[PDB]
């Protein structure tokens, strides 16, 4: 059991960190998209591209 | 190592899940590039003066 609790937990462990990144990716891409709606929609933007 | 690959195969998918992550992370560097110089839709050439 104690082998199976190492391998679980260390198996869970890679989970979270894995999840912990893509919430870091997918958050800036909220920025983004807030950034985008404050200036696209709510305004005339001048910046090229 | 025959013993040790026979070992290697009790411990998960760890070893599929790397090569996952590093083949996301080879991908990305790719797109990186292309998204930062791939803007232009022609390749204009300068006039010989």
């Amino acid at each position: 059991i104690d082998r199976l609790i190492t391998g679980r937990l260390q198996s869970l462990q890679t989970y979270v960190t894995q999840q912990l990144i893509r919430a870091a990716e997918i958050r800036a891409s909220a920025n983004l998209a807030a950034t985008k709606m404050s200036e696209c929609v709510l305004g005339q933007s001048k910046r090229v591209d | 190592s025959t013993e040790c690959s026979n070992l290697l195969l009790q411990y998960g998918s760890f070893c599929t899940q790397l090569k996952r992550a590093l083949t996301g992370i080879a991908v990305e560097q790719d797109k990186n590039t292309q998204e930062v110089f791939a803007q232009v839709k022609q390749i204009y050439k300068t006039p010989p003066i």
